[PDB]
């Protein structure tokens, strides 16, 4: 008592409503540095006429 | 920024000491590493 340690826990049970049923969140943070670009979007191609 | 390596393997027949061969061989590029790191000193590994 009187030492409320900062780690707590969740109590997910499979009959909760929205807002309390757990969600899986991931963030894809992009950055532009002085290094050459290594990750980039896809570049689709066409046929060879 | 880019780091390039040129190389060519040649079968020398000339003896080993002080004989850099008197010929011509054009070194071909192998890879092009897209690093962003400055380089001032280097050392070989054996």
């Amino acid at each position: 008592f009187n030492c409320y340690f900062p780690l707590r826990s969740y109590s997910f049970r499979p009959t909760y409503g929205v807002g309390h049923q757990p969600y899986r969140v991931v963030v894809l943070s992009f950055e532009l540095l002085h290094a050459p670009a290594t990750v980039c979007g896809p570049k689709k191609s066409t046929n060879l006429v | 920024g880019y780091f390039k390596i040129y190389s060519k393997h040649t079968p020398i027949i000339v003896r080993e000491p002080e004989d850099l061969p008197q010929g011509f061989s054009a070194l071909e590029p192998l890879v092009d590493l897209p690093i962003g790191i400055n380089i001032t000193r280097f050392q070989t590994l054996l």
